[PDB]
RNA sequence: AGCGUCGGGCCCAUACCCGGCCGUCGCUGGCAGUCGGCAGAGCGAGAAAGAGAGUGGCGCGGACGCUACGCCGCGACGAGUAGGAGGGCCGCUGCGGUGAGCCUUGAAGCCUAGGGCGCGGGCCCGGGUGGAGCCGCCGCAGGUGCAGAU
RNA sequence: GCCACGCGUCCCCCGCGAGCGCACGGGGUCGGCGGCGAUGUCGGCUACCCACCCGACCCGUCUUGA
RNA sequence: GUUCAAGAGGGCGUGAAACCGUUAAGAGGUAAACGGGUGGGGUCCGCGCAGUCCGCCCGGAGGAUUCAACCCGGCGGCGCG
């Protein structure tokens, strides 16, 4: 039985891949983060064909599925128990994804806790 | 495609205030409610003047609030204001009034209330009048401030009273060349 | 407001006392956050020694 | 006042908890737990809140009375309802209802209720 | 706050807002004041009109405190004093009028700009302009003189 | 009570219901008048033709009251004492589409275009085709659908004009109310021209499209629509 | 170079000004060894006018 | 499969049409009416305005909603160097409050053909290494973000 | 062939009947179905490698022009 | 063999990239390198590999010292008392 959402739409993601930056490939001391590039010659800056893409906010997601995972559920990160009542009433939509630096004996509690309120939780067999 | 500039498309007036205080904003809550809920237009330019800045805000004199009203046809008639109401020390007889603003200073809320006035606020006009029916608006002089002198047609240009920007008058700090019709010109 | 009310008194050992004190008027006053943060980032501003090279 | 203390709070309470593009709340009788002027708990003259049992069993429904507001510990009333879940939403029912005791929270205030019993209820 | 300030958006962007034809070099004009004769005579004349030449006599040692002399109109006359002298007047069937000595306030000379009201008043003040004196006399009273 | 009340309440939907009705019978005896009056209207002109060629003459019908106005060539580079006259007849966009009332001063604003557009005059059944499909008014500066009669009742119903109908008869007939009535309309978006175009560049006497084809245009309007 | 429009004036910063820059950090100490110095006094000259 | 005059048919551009989606602008649009055994659930409709006072002739019931610096509805538009402005739950280092915050049942840093989010700046989870300190939210201040400079 | 149908009164001449279904009607639903599967098979965009088709001159800068 | 640990063995904490060795995998005549679009194979993950519960209703089968109405006691809400 997992938990399923409220509902499951089609999540259409209009862009798989990731924008690197050009010359990128080359060198390693360029990284793959984007950075716009401001210059005369530039070709990319004005969109020779078969060229890298630049990203406008076109792209931009439909507003019922921004940050929706798979299952349909949204992340709420977590420190400890205390913030799980917060959940107890947005049950189904969301859930709760713990912290790393939160110990193993902590997480089993927090784990029997969120089980017996329903709550999904997406790390609970995580260190063992 | 189409030939259209795009460039006077954005309107720049106010649409809230950029003040975080929050007695403001609670008359702005107020006053969406009534504007959009009712008809009167008078709703609407006490809006407008309630996102207004200090200079477009300007205080409003007592005697020019008194002859105001002293025009015939006024009579019994509430003034409003959304500037300072500040104490005139030149004008000796005080006839009672009905007054509302922002805010009064001690020495013409005496002056009011030793006559038998009366100081309306805000919360209190809603339900009095709340399309505001028996009421005289006013307002402060915006040009009253001393820099408009210096704006227009600039100086050394013929027919431009307007006054240059020095740091000291006197004889010898521009009164020469450009001046006297002896030295040089004058225009 | 207009309305002062009246503040029953406590003893040092927990239980109410007999004697009963109104209320001075500055606590009705009105309440203005933007100043008392501006205030406060000014003052204490000036407890501050000077570093330099 | 009310509405002046909430446009103070709104904003800058240690109570308020935002992250990953979310916004909570976790004061004690705020149910839905959201930060909003309808739902905050210690603003009103007229407050609900629906907790768990001081024993791990139970259920108990807290209401405000409205003489002693600067007096805190006068002001709550708690009091535990050990019966069934039917009889339990027909009583609270009534308790909110035919009081005219804050019926915006109608709703809220039994699914609460219900998932409460849930949980001192045997986990699946 | 220089998280507030423009550099930080421009960062980036190459000249930081200065232009790339003609860069932000040192002194491109010249320094302060200068040309003001010759190629920057302009802006002297179409916004300050004056700056050059000769003017007057020229008054050696000069001493500002000789020629201390503040003025006072009559529009405020009255604020001088309280309120129930101005009250126990109209009150005074007998019709004397109470002596205001400016010169303790630290005021000199009496101008006559505004209007005054009916009832009479003895001003014992240092000088005297012509129009402010002539509107006392039709209300009444006299003009005291003292050094 | 909320007895008097109810029985009030239905009296007046009543009242409104029957007034509804009356607006509808209004316009189907609007409508089929005006069907006599076109069927006439066509007839008489051959009639004055035959009789004409019986006794011998030659009957020179009237001049044409109307022109139906496209755009065909882009907005890149265009003389500004164009592009004013453009903007004033509202076409800023391609294959865009206007109605227009003809006198010397437009035609000779026409003809100060003439290599741009493509004109003529057109046809009932084109008059038909292009507003119902297409027809989209200007209502509070927004282009809304013209889908109900209410829309049109609103804006128009001080001219009497309460329907399509109505709007079709002053376009044809150049009524009183032209300008009001097509200063409603927004500028038609029509699409590309099925089939194709033979020429953009030339006028058509020199084998092209622009200038006036005076009737050929309803072919060209069925080959775009 | 004057754009347009301001107060013509005549700022005196060309000698070496960075140099001789007298700080006032001492002022509260300052005004505590006044002080001192004058609770001091007054408790010598015991009975005599503190004015002087 | 050349030259001149022509037909039908047919081919595709980030142009035009219909539809889906993002953002912005405009309508200074709409919404405090969640008015419940003090109840009766409407005020989009072609036409200046009132579901208006009066006076004579059993069973105890009814979803969501509104951080109004919010939510919602309507149309139209979107190339951009030098340059300007706005928002940044983008990011760095430190200070006052605050989380009965985390941690030797293993922090920071570092590595990763793992799972994922965001248009993007970047961020979160799993695994391995390591052995003592660290971060979230509201405010303040700055020596605060690198590919080039022989 | 007609979006023509109390009685009385007015002109020219002889303001409440209820009831039931259909649908080219203010933006798609089925009250319709079928196959595969517990040790080699299903799903797994991105991220790992390889292949193929098309597209494709190395960045920064001054420059009317790289 | 000490030490929890030499995965801290005297320029010895943590120990990145550039660069090299080996191993494993895949490929190879238009220098390499790239964007879009697909396919194939690897890699690990899904703790997949006979698959949704929730109210309400109808029906058949168990069981608990149990429902309503009244009385007593306390409390809160409201009062055109
Ligand atoms: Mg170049
Ligand atoms: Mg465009
Ligand atoms: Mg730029
Ligand atoms: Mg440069
Ligand atoms: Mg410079
Ligand atoms: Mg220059
Ligand atoms: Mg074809
Ligand atoms: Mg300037
Ligand atoms: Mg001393
Ligand atoms: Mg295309
Ligand atoms: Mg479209
Ligand atoms: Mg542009
Ligand atoms: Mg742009
Ligand atoms: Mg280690
Ligand atoms: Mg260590
Ligand atoms: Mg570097
Ligand atoms: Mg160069
Ligand atoms: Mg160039
Ligand atoms: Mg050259
Ligand atoms: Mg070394
Ligand atoms: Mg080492
Ligand atoms: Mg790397
Ligand atoms: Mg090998």
């Amino acid at each position: 039985a997992a938990l399923r959402p409220l509902v499951k739409p089609k999540i259409v993601k209009k862009r798989t891949k990731k924008f690197i930056r050009h010359q990128s490939d080359r060198y390693v001391k360029i990284k793959r983060n984007w950075r716009k590039p401001r210059g005369i010659d530039n070709r990319v800056r004005r969109r020779f064909k078969g060229q890298i893409l630049m990203p406008n906010i076109g792209y931009g997601s439909n507003k019922k599925t921004k940050h929706m995972l798979p299952s349909g559920f949204r992340k709420f990160l977590v420190h400890n128990v205390k913030e799980l009542e917060v959940l107890l009433m947005c049950n189904k939509s969301y859930c709760a994804e713990i912290a790393h630096n939160v110990s193993s004996k902590n997480r089993k509690a927090i784990v029997e806790r969120a089980a017996q309120l329903a709550i999904r939780v997406t790390n609970p067999n995580a260190r063992l | 495609g189409v030939d259209i500039r795009h460039n006077k498309d954005r309107k720049v007036r106010r649409k809230e205030p950029k003040s975080q205080d929050i007695y403001l904003r609670l008359l702005v809550k107020l006053y969406r409610f009534l504007a959009r809920r009712t008809n009167s237009t008078f709703n609407q330019v006490v809006l407008k003047r309630l996102f207004m800045s200090r200079t477009n805000r300007p205080p409003l004199s007592l005697s020019r609030m008194i002859r105001k009203m002293k025009l015939p046809g006024r009579e019994n008639k509430t003034a409003v204001v959304v500037g300072t109401v500040t104490d005139d020390v030149r004008v000796q007889e005080v006839p009672k009034l009905k007054v509302c603003a922002l805010r009064v200073t001690s020495r013409a809320r005496s002056r009011i209330l030793k006559a038998g006035g009366k100081i309306l606020t805000f919360d209190q006009l809603a339900l009095d009048s709340p399309k505001g029916r028996g009421t005289v608006l006013l307002s402060g002089p915006r040009k009253g401030r001393e820099v408009y002198r210096h704006f227009g047609k600039a100086p050394g240009t013929p027919h431009s009273h307007t006054k240059p920007y020095v740091r000291s008058k006197g004889r010898k700090f521009e009164r020469a060349r450009g001046r006297r019709a002896s030295r040089g010109y004058k225009n | 407001a207009c309305a002062r009310p009246l503040i029953s008194v406590y003893s040092e050992k927990g239980e109410s006392s007999g004697k009963n004190v109104t209320l001075p008027a500055v606590f009705k006053a009105p309440i203005r956050p933007d100043i008392v943060n501006f205030v406060h980032t000014n003052l204490r501003k000036n407890n501050r020694q000077p570093y330099a090279v | 006042s009310a509405h002046l203390q909430w446009m103070v709070v709104r904003n800058c309470s240690s109570f308020l908890i935002k992250r990953n593009k979310q916004t909570y709340s976790t004061e004690p009788n705020n149910l839905k737990a959201r930060n909003s002027f309808r739902y905050n708990g210690l603003i009103h003259r007229k407050t609900v809140g629906v907790e768990p049992a001081a024993d791990g069993k139970g259920v108990v429904v807290v209401m405000k009375r409205r003489s002693g507001q600067r007096k805190p510990a006068t002001s709550y009333v708690r009091t535990t309802i050990n019966k069934n879940a039917r009889a339990t939403l027909s009583s609270i029912r009534h308790m909110i209802r035919k009081n005219k005791y804050h019926p915006d929270l109608r709703m809220a205030a039994i699914r609460r209720a219900s998932a409460i019993l849930r949980s001192q209820k045997p986990v699946m | 706050p220089s998280r507030l300030r423009k550099t930080r958006k421009l960062r980036g962007h190459v000249s930081h807002g200065h232009g790339r034809i003609g860069k932000h070099r040192k002194h491109p004009g010249g320094r302060g004041n200068a040309g003001g004769m010759h190629h920057h005579r302009i802006n002297f004349d179409k916004y300050h009109p004056g700056y050059f030449g000769k003017v007057g006599m020229r008054h050696y040692h000069l001493k500002r405190n000789q020629s201390f002399c503040p003025t006072v109109n009559l529009d405020k006359l009255w604020t001088l004093v309280s309120e129930q002298t101005r009250v126990n007047a109209a009150k005074n069937k007998t019709g004397a009028a109470p002596i205001i000595d400016v010169v303790r306030s630290g005021y000199y000379k009496v101008l006559g700009k505004g209007k005054l009201p009916k009832q009479p008043v003895i001003v014992k003040a240092k000088f005297f302009s012509r129009r402010a004196e002539e509107k006392i006399k039709g209300v009444g009273g006299a003009c005291v003189l003292v050094a | 009570n909320f007895a008097e009340l109810k029985i009030k309440r239905l009296r007046k939907k009543f009242a409104q219901k029957m007034l509804r009705k009356a607006r509808r019978k209004l316009i189907y005896e609007k409508a089929k008048h005006y069907h006599k009056e076109y069927r006439q209207m066509y007839r008489t002109e051959i009639r004055m033709a035959r009789m004409a060629r019986k006794a011998g003459n030659f009957y020179v019908p009237a001049e044409p009251k109307l022109a139906f106005v496209i755009r065909i060539r882009g907005i890149n580079g265009v003389s500004p004492k164009v592009r004013k006259v453009l903007q004033l007849l509202r076409l800023r966009q391609i294959f865009n589409g206007t109605f227009v009332k003809l006198n010397k001063a437009s035609i000779n604003m026409l003809r100060i275009v003439e290599p741009y557009i493509a004109w003529g005059y057109p046809n009932l059944k084109s008059v038909n085709e292009l507003i119902y499909k297409r027809g989209y008014g200007k209502i509070n500066k927004k282009r809304i659908a013209l889908t109900d009669n209410t829309l049109i009742a609103r804006s128009l119903g001080k001219y009497n004009i309460i329907c399509m109908e109505d709007l079709i008869h002053e376009i044809y007939t150049v009524g009183k109310h032209f300008k009001e009535a097509n200063n409603f309309l927004w500028p038609f978006k029509l699409s590309s021209p099925r089939g194709g175009m033979k020429k953009k560049t030339t006028h058509f006497v020199e084998g092209g499209d622009a200038g006036n084809r005076e009737d050929q245009i309803n072919r060209l309007i069925r080959r775009m629509n | 170079a004057p754009s347009r429009n301001g107060m013509i004036l005549k700022p005196h910063f060309h000698k070496d000004w960075q140099r001789r820059v007298a700080t006032w950090f001492n002022q509260p100490a300052r005004k505590i060894r006044r002080r001192k110095a004058r609770q001091a006094r007054a408790r010598r000259i015991a009975p005599r006018p503190a004015a002087g």
